[PDB]
């Protein structure tokens, strides 16, 4: 049962504060140093802070010094990175993991939670409209037919989208957001399936925007 | 952060290698280099720990070393599954306790294969909205070099579109791309034929479909 689950994560003002957590599971955690490490959008890891098994010695990364601070607890298990004066360019999925070096350290991170989102902006929570993109006779390709639905002008990430709530995984393209001129993001969910199974099987895309409660169900369909 | 190069590619079955070059103060002086390997969406993964460990369970197609200030990390029989970022990281003598490598895209080769393309109308339910959104997707092709552009009534159009395209696919190994093409209701019930023109080096000239606005 080793795992690390995080949270906290959020869309927070700049200059505003945030506070992660780091919840360690199926290990003794007060044995190992843990560690936060984050990645901006499209970037690389970036080692952030770092705490000794017993908290005595937290170490932290330059880029970060002045405003952040690291922290722990070993009976709840529990790595914070309070998280003050939050500024954009914090704007990064945050991780927490484990050097499994018991005695001596690894400087190697095997152990690692799942991410948690840290947005800073000073926009709002805005939830995505979802449109169907329909089955289309202009392109009808023998076999193979493509239909999706459109998740425009939403902020932050992420949106998650499924099919037929999870059923149909195979074939499926949900592409990466990307940002509008707008300052919102959007982004398409596509599959590729049978021509001949649109008249036997309904479609329909499961759309989640969690930080504003959007829930969407859209059905994409012929004609 | 150490030097990696952006991007690596190899085709199935070969052996390649990425590199990582440091200073005398980390990878060069000490046995400290630990390689990650990050797929799309996921967090990291240990591969490598002090220079050439693997951890149990890492498949030994994975090797690390390390000659002067420089450190590798080899696959062998390189897998389309394979493809991820590789990251490397080393201690280091100095203020600086850690620090991670610049990161490598790892590309597994693969052969050509054109884009297939589909267009989508805006939806009767957005255009009630005053903006309508035309897609293009061009699925599946290799290598990732496309190029799309889109036509109003035969008029090539300027700055209204953006593209995203998918990492590459972890078992057939190819990319996806999508053209979405932003346009005002008013200025699109002005128009009539709706195209999306594709181009590819697995298709011998441009492949185009459209739709006509108001057609069945
Ligand atoms: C946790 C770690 C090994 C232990 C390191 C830590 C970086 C900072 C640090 C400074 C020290 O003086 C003791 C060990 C620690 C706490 C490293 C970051 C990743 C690596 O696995």
């Amino acid at each position: 049962q080793v795992q690390l689950v995080e949270s906290g994560g959020g869309l927070v003002q700049p200059g505003g504060s945030l506070r992660l957590s780091c919840a360690a599971s199926g290990f003794t955690f007060s044995s190992y140093a843990m560690s936060w490490v984050r990645q901006a959008p499209g970037k690389g890891l970036e080692w952030v802070s770092a705490i000794s098994g017993s908290g005595g010695s937290t170490y932290y990364a330059d880029s970060v010094k002045g405003r952040f601070t690291i922290s722990r607890d070993n009976s709840k298990n529990t790595l914070y990175l309070q998280m003050n004066s939050l500024r954009a360019e914090d704007t990064a999925v945050y991780y927490c993991a484990r050097d499994p070096g018991l005695w001596d350290y690894y400087y190697g991170m095997d152990v690692w939670g799942q991410g948690t989102l840290v947005t800073v902006s000073s926009a709002s929570t805005k939830g995505p409209s979802v449109f169907p993109l329909a089955p289309s006779s202009k392109s009808t390709s023998g076999g193979t037919a493509a239909l999706g639905c459109l998740v425009k002008d939403y902020f932050p990430e992420p949106v998650t989208v499924s099919w037929n709530s999870g059923a149909l995984t195979s074939s499926v393209h949900t592409f990466p957001a990307v940002l509008q001129s707008s300052g919102l993001y959007s982004l398409s969910s596509v599959v590729t399936v049978p021509s001949s199974s649109l008249g036997t099987q309904t479609y329909i895309c499961n759309v989640n925007h969690k930080p504003s409660n959007t829930k969407v169900d859209k059905k994409a369909e012929p004609k | 952060a150490l030097t990696q190069p952006a991007s690596v590619s190899g085709s199935p079955g070969q052996s390649i290698t990425i590199s990582c070059t440091g200073t005398s103060s980390d990878v060069g002086g000490y046995n400290y280099v630990s390689w990650y390997q990050q797929h799309p969406g996921k967090a990291p993964k240990l591969m490598i720990y002090g220079v050439t460990n693997r951890p149990s369970g890492v498949s030994n197609r994975f090797s690390g070393s390390k000659s002067g200030n420089t450190a590798s990390l080899t696959i062998s029989g390189l897998q389309a599954g394979d493809e991820a970022d590789y990251y490397c990281s080393s201690y280091t003598s100095t203020r600086t306790p850690y620090v991670f490598g610049t990161g490598t895209k790892v590309e597994i080769k693969r052969t050509v294969a054109a884009p297939s393309v589909f267009i989508f109308p805006p939806s009767d339910e957005q255009l009630k909205s005053g903006t309508a959104s035309v897609v293009c997707l061009l699925n599946n092709f290799y290598p990732r070099e496309a190029k799309v552009q889109w036509k109003v009534d035969n008029a090539l159009q300027s700055g209204n579109s953006q593209e995203s395209v998918t990492e590459q696919d972890s078992k057939d190994s190819t990319y996806s791309l999508s053209s979405t093409l932003t346009l005002s209701k008013a200025d699109y019930e002005k128009h009539k034929v709706y195209a999306c023109e594709v181009t590819h080096q697995g298709l011998s000239s441009p492949v185009t479909k459209s739709f006509n606005r108001g057609e069945c």
